[PDB]
């Protein structure tokens, strides 16, 4: 019987902290795995008014 | 549940301008700007956006230094909300709006001839959820069946009106009176004299209300 | 009927040593299943329920007990068959029921346990479901149920310095004591009560 | 559908542009305007 | 009179809205207070507004097998939070009041007679 | 030890410390604990003393 | 070779996905970038943990069948959206959380032994059998007038 | 002959489902069949709810955002509700002003002869 | 010990010291604890009468140890001494001697611990909790007593005493 892969104790939790995420993403980055997170997407008129 | 439903998806109404029920100005470009704010990651959890910005910097600086909570809410509550006229009802000189169905002080009624309506059927006694009604009956020497005792503990009563609904001759009613405050616990032990005089005093208003209520089904 | 339904039969598949007795009724919701469970397997059954897939997303909705020692049919005594669940209310000293809801299967599950011992002893499940603490405390104080391996056994709703089970049929709704102020002691005391009767 | 656009259950469907303008704000808040204005004014 | 009450209740609810929702003190008093997730929300048998704040979609009116009293054949919205704290519960309660107004309006419409009889010529109401 | 357990390790994450220190329920006991024969508190056997 | 008897493939399952939800609908629940790999890991660990339960017990058989079903379904599906359309049309995070919960039941069932009988079973079965039976009533029973009680006389 | 089932059939009675496939310890394929059936039931029962479960909502959520002094102005539906209320009030007012009077119930002691 | 009776649940002697220096200590037996009780787990089941009797004896010992504290905090020391209160509660227990179901005895021990904790934390009223410490056939010590019915019904039996004094009101 092949040995099962190891599962971390803190793994299987509903959410993760920073070092837990660092454990999970050892080969990759946030953008490559989770995607892009956007704060606000102002329109052209709003951006022009802000400048 | 108990019927069939081949298509559970409720399709949206027709959006064509040709349609009779087309609703222009339903969507407002100035107001409906949710596409701007729907992609914010702050609305979905504890996470932070990939890039912060000077707009957030300016917002935080405005919130932390100017402290608008001391002028926004102060003005907008105080002045405007104080401009509105008052709501108070002057109780000694005005009364709050009631209805002919209002359940107040109990009374025993009479026929227009002066005869008691109550025939001691004890339906009101068994209808009482609080067991507040006690009735004892003897044949009156002329032969009619009348109560020798009919009393209600007003400290047991829950003022529910089940007894006036159960009465088949409209003998026991709940009147419009609510100013029945007493100084002794024994003043709230209502016997037949008290209920009879309550009926003899409040008969016009009770008659008017019952007249309207009777005419309602008709 | 007019909805997707399936029995919770895997529970008795895993627990191979148990008889299966289940009911569905139109007096209940169409997703509500009632089952009979022996008392000596209740803790293990709840352990299985709390963690097994498609059961783990479950919550305990209600808990209570029925004093069936005085249960009698009052009408239609000739319309009872061997399949009626009320047929299990006879000759049985006590009954206990638990009601759960499962979000994955969108189902209601009621479990019934027959207590036939005079001391009314059954294992507690408040170490599995955090609901069961107050619910089981109230049930134990109301019906005299003796819960074993419970987190908290203190009284929940009853008065201090009193031992009684008011929800038993033998108990009269007026109790046995009344509270009065005592002038000779300048404090409240309890006395044997005389009450009005209608 | 009473909760989506162009629903026959809705009654006020004809030209209510004036009422809609009167009852609702006609300008959009733009971030930073108050902050920049107040900070510059305070410094000056 | 119920429709009149609804129209004025919009204004009174907005009046309560603008002293609490955006208040810095209110936010610092309610945000991230009493936070819990769905696991606690299941362990302690939480239902209703608290269950909608923990993130769970649980409304008995909108359930297919558990609905009652005309609710299944109306059209209203229900709200769920994404943080499970006091602020979410407050906002959910305000939005539930608004949706209750909407449901009352829908019921009154369902017991209403809108169309009338028009003259055969000139399409004039009689 | 705290990092192995899963405690917050940053100032920003401390705002959710309770979610990792209190909101996780204790595991229920095994039924073998209930099936024991004796439940006396342990003490040293003083046979040779 | 069957998947459950096939060694865990790190490269096949630990692959980034380009189509993930912006968030789950639940508070304090994080989107898992690689859900299929986690499902395979938990399934293999469940099989290894079940290796200690007796093979003839229905708990082991039922769990092994369910695990095999889940493994086949998640191996045949490469898109997370169709996988989530299976398994209740909800967030896959809830499914993974509940399956991790399934992990501990193996240890909890060793000390409870659902495959072994208990001393109190017989009384429960007897009281089950007693409850269901025909229940006649004392009234509605025919009683005839008894014959005359003849008197006995001593000698 | 005495019972209606085979000695290997453990279904004493089944009125709920009228099943003809007993689950037995000996028959291991029945366990697999039950697992398949239960997973299919899971999918189907979650695929029939009209509000509780929606994968499209999970992937395309719709949010309500507080942005102005008016809570109703942040949602077109509430604005439509307010306009409908005003429309009903105006219709009632014009309909009642057209008639010019209002019948009322007046008390009559002749009712109490 | 994470329990209300744990050896570390004592009130500190001073604000900077649990006891004097060089050592620790505290009183948790004859007085109440420092922290409040938050849970009271079930009694471990007793398989026979010996375990139940041991539980009863230990509960009685705890009650006897806590008597003086209760008498002081409830201002009931003049009605009876500590020994008299112990004897009265022992009379209660003796009236409960005929019990033979160990589970019932465990339930009773749980209830007794609960009522004792209520008494020692001012949850109950002294005039209410004194019903378990009052004498059965003796007057209380804080007031005088009447011996009228002792003089008139001197040698008369119990039946005659209960016959001369009725069992119902006589007006009705
Ligand atoms: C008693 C005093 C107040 C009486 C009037 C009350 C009233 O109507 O209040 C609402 C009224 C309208 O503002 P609002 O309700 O916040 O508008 C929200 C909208 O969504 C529009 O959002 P918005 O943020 O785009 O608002 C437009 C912006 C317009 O601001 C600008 O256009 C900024 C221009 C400068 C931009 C940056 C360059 C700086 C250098 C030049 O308005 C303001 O900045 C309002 C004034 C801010 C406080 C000023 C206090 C002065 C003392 O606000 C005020 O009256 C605030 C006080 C104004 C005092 C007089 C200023 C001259
Ligand atoms: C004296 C009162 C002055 C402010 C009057 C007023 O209504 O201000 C509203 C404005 C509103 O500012 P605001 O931009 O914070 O509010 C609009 C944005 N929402 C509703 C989403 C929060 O308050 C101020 O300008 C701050 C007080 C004056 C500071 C100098
Ligand atoms: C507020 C700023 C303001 O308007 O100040 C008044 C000022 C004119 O006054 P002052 O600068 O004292 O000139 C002598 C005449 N009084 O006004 C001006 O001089 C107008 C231009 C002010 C520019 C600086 C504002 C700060
Ligand atoms: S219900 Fe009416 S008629 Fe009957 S006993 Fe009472 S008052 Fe009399
Ligand atoms: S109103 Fe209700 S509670 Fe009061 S006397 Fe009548 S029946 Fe009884």
């Amino acid at each position: 019987s092949p040995a099962p892969p190891t599962i971390g104790q803190v793994e299987l939790e509903p959410f993760k902290f920073n070092h837990e995420r660092d454990q999970l993403i050892y080969g990759y980055t946030m953008e490559e795995l989770y995607g892009k997170k956007f704060g606000l997407k102002h329109s052209a008129t709003v951006l022009r008014e802000i400048k | 549940g108990y019927i069939q439903r081949s298509n559970i998806h409720e399709e949206a109404p027709n959006t064509s301008v040709e349609a009779k029920h087309h609703n222009k100005t339903f969507y407002d470009p100035i107001l409906d700007i949710d596409e701007d704010l729907k992609d914010d990651i702050r609305l979905y959890g504890r996470d932070k956006p990939d890039e912060l910005d000077f707009t957030d910097v300016w917002e935080s600086s405005y919130q932390n230094i100017i402290c608008p909570e001391y002028f926004y809410h102060f003005w907008f509550c105080g002045i405007v909300y104080s401009f509105e006229p008052e709501w108070t009802i002057n109780y000694p000189f005005e009364k709050g709006p009631l209805s002919p169905l209002f359940r107040g002080e109990h009374a025993l009624r009479r026929y227009p001839t002066g005869e008691e309506r109550c025939i001691a059927c004890k339906l009101c006694q068994s209808a009482c959820p609080a067991r507040a009604i006690t009735i004892e009956t003897e044949p009156r020497p002329d032969g009619s069946r009348r109560t020798v005792r009919y009393d209600i503990d007003m400290t047991k009563c829950i003022y529910c009106g089940f007894c006036q609904e159960a009465c088949p001759v409209d003998a026991i009613v709940e009147g419009p009176n609510y100013e029945q405050t007493a100084y002794l616990h024994e003043d709230l032990f209502y016997d037949k004299y008290k209920l009879l005089e309550n009926g003899d005093k409040w008969e016009p208003q009770i008659a008017r209300n019952i007249e309207y209520l009777i005419n309602q089904p008709l | 009927m007019q909805n997707k339904y399936m029995q919770p039969i895997q529970l008795f598949i895993v627990f191979e040593k148990l008889n299966s007795k289940m009911w569905i009724s139109k007096k209940l919701n169409s997703n509500h299943s009632i089952a009979l469970i022996p008392s000596n397997w209740f803790y293990s059954i709840n352990l299985f329920l709390k963690r097994e897939l498609l059961f783990s997303n479950i919550t305990l909705i209600e808990n209570s007990a029925i004093d069936t020692i005085s249960y009698n049919l009052e009408t239609n005594q000739n319309d009872l068959d061997k399949t009626n669940i009320e047929n299990y209310f006879f000759k049985n000293k006590m009954l206990v029921f638990y009601n759960y809801y499962n979000y994955f299967l969108k189902s209601k599950l009621t479990l019934f346990i027959i207590l036939n011992n005079l001391n009314k002893s059954i294992d507690s499940i408040d170490r599995i479901f955090a609901n069961a603490n107050w619910l089981e405390r109230e049930t134990s104080e109301m019906y005299g149920i003796n819960y074993k391996w419970k987190i908290d056994t203190r009284k929940l709703l009853l008065d201090y310095s009193k031992i009684e089970n008011p929800m038993l049929k033998e108990f009269q709704s007026e109790g046995t004591q009344d509270a009065f102020y005592n002038i000779f002691e300048n404090q409240v005391v309890v006395l044997k009560n005389e009450t009005v009767e209608l | 559908r009473a909760d989506m656009a162009h629903s026959p259950f809705h009654k006020a469907i004809h030209d209510l542009e004036d009422k809609r303008s009167k009852l609702f704000p006609d300008r959009r808040r733009i971030p930073g305007r108050k902050a920049k204005l107040l900070l510059a004014a305070s410094l000056l | 009179d119920i429709l009149e009450f609804s129209r004025n209740f919009f204004t009174t609810l907005n009046e309560m809205h603008n002293v609490l929702t955006y208040n810095k003190i209110w936010k610092q008093r309610l945000i991230n207070i009493g936070t819990y997730s769905f696991q606690t929300c299941l362990d302690y048998g939480l239902t209703g507004v608290m269950a909608r704040s923990c993130g769970l979609k649980r409304d008995l009116r909108l359930s297919k097998t558990e609905t009652y009293a005309n609710y299944y054949y109306l059209n209203f919205r229900s709200y769920t939070g994404q943080h499970g704290d006091c602020y979410d519960r407050f906002l959910i309660r305000m939005n539930e009041m608004c949706e209750s107004l909407n449901i009352v309006n829908q019921s009154i419409n369902k017991i209403s007679k809108f169309n009338n009889i028009v003259s055969i010529n000139t399409k004039k109401n009689i | 030890k705290m990092r192995d357990l899963g405690f917050p390790m940053e100032g920003e994450e401390e705002e959710y410390i309770e979610q990792r220190v209190f909101m996780r329920e204790q595991l229920p006991p095994l039924e073998s604990e209930f099936w024991k024969k004796n439940y006396d508190p342990y003490e040293q056997d003083l046979f040779h003393f | 070779v069957p998947i459950h008897l096939r060694p865990y493939n790190k490269e096949k399952y630990e692959v980034p996905s380009t189509k993930l939800k912006y968030s789950t609908g639940y508070a304090l629940l994080d989107v898992e970038p690689m859900p299929r790999a986690k499902i395979m890991k938990i399934s293999y660990n469940i099989l290894h943990k079940l290796k200690e339960i007796p093979e003839t017990a229905m708990y082991r058989i039922y769990t092994e069948e369910k695990v095999k079903y889940i493994m086949k379904l998640t191996d045949e599906i490469e898109d997370v959206r169709q996988l989530e359309e299976e398994f209740g049309q909800d967030s896959i995070e809830l499914f993974i959380y509940s399956y991790g919960k399934e992990l501990e039941l193996v240890e909890y069932m060793k000390h409870s032994k659902p495959w072994e009988s208990r001393p109190g079973d017989e009384e429960q079965n007897e009281m089950i059998r007693i409850a269901s039976q025909k229940r006649v009533y004392l009234k509605h029973q025919r009683v005839d007038r008894p014959a005359r009680q003849e008197a006995a006389f001593i000698s | 002959e005495k019972e209606k089932r085979s000695p290997s059939n453990n279904i004493i009675i089944d009125e709920i489902s009228n099943s003809d496939k007993p689950i037995t310890k000996e028959n291991r394929e029945s366990v697999a069949h039950h697992v398949r059936q239960q997973f299919e039931f899971f999918r189907e029962v979650n695929a029939e709810e009209v509000w509780s479960v929606s994968i499209e909502e999970k992937y395309n959520p719709e949010l309500y955002i507080y942005k102005t002094y008016d809570m109703a102005a942040d949602d077109p539906v509430w604005r439509q509700v307010k306009l409908d209320l005003e429309w009903t009030f105006e219709n009632i007012a014009e309909r009642r002003e057209s008639l010019g009077y209002m019948p009322t119930f007046k008390g009559d002691p002749n009712f109490w002869q | 010990m994470n329990h209300y009776w744990g050896s570390s649940n004592t009130i500190p002697a001073s604000s900077t010291q649990n006891n004097n220096y060089f050592s620790g200590g505290g009183n948790n037996v004859t007085i109440r604890g420092n922290e409040i009780m938050e849970r009271l787990p079930s009694q471990t089941p007793s398989q026979n009468m010996v375990q139940a009797s041991m539980k009863t004896l230990r509960f009685y010992r705890k009650f006897c140890r806590l008597i003086p504290f209760i008498l002081r905090i409830h201002n009931i020391g003049t009605k009876f001494t500590a020994q008299q209160a112990m004897i009265n509660f022992g009379n209660y227990i003796r009236e409960r001697n005929h019990y033979r179901d160990p589970g019932l005895i465990d339930h009773r021990i749980q209830l007794g611990y609960e009522l004792l904790y209520e008494a020692e934390m001012h949850f109950s009223q002294h005039t209410i909790l004194m019903q378990y410490l009052s004498p059965y056939n003796t007057p209380l010590s804080d007031r005088g007593y009447s011996y009228l019915e002792k003089v008139k019904y001197g040698n008369k039996s119990k039946f005659l005493q209960g016959f001369y004094k009725g069992n119902k009101p006589t007006e009705f």
